[PDB]
């Protein structure tokens, strides 16, 4: 199940999520929401949950990036004022 | 093997 | 040490604060400022800060009301156009 | 105890 | 939810936290983080937020000190060298 | 009520 939530950073200081990265022996499995801060923008929207996988931010796909580069992108985008769109995979 | 990367 | 404040919501879309409440079951708590996001109304003013305790807004007076009602009042007032004037007690040292 | 109530 | 953090007091020289005390007609509420300053070891970790309750530092448990003794002990510990581990209970919600 | 304790 892949959702797309849109968030207002006007109303909040942070997304409020910790980011957890899995890696195999080859390399990367990807990056996921490890815990949710109340308090932030994400818990305020309620739809993402711990364990979900983060596929794309703002039209930028993390699908083949390394864990680290995707977390760079992610940080580079959050640091900007503006709405932020997340595409994530629900944990089944 | 999980690693915490950052939070935002 | 109180202090009061008007926020021309004309340059803004919201106050820029989150609220936190202490149970005042029979413990008269009330609601406090939790944090202040930047570029919201309260920050531009910079005069209010974490844990000031919120006492009235725009003519209504939060002291004898439950936390929820207070909170309800604040959101309605926030949603309607118009200055908005808070009055809040400074956290004590 | 304190609890988060909303952001406005 | 309970969380446990480790701060590197190597790079940072201070935590960057304010400490707010809850006290009531009983006064044992506990101590919480009020704000967090950019520039300190807490902001650099990301985990803690205002309103978090502080339970224990390096070992010392604060759940049954007075507010004034739990801070007396926090002050002494940031006043010494060494890593600082914190554990906190995170703020809740629902009305 | 609450009061500032210090800052560290």
């Amino acid at each position: 199940m892949i959702i797309t939530v849109t968030l207002n950073m006007e109303k909040y200081n942070f997304l409020g999520i910790s980011i957890v990265g899995q890696s195999n022996e080859r390399g990367d499995g990807g990056i996921y929401i490890g815990s949710i801060m109340k308090g932030g923008a994400v818990a305020a929207d309620g739809r993402i949950e711990p364990g979900d996988m983060l596929l794309q931010v703002n039209d930028i796909n993390f699908e083949n990036m390394s864990n680290d580069d995707a977390v760079r992108v992610l940080r580079d985008i959050v640091h900007k004022p503006g709405p932020i769109v997340l595409t994530v995979a629900k944990l089944e | 093997s999980l690693k915490l990367m950052t939070t935002v």
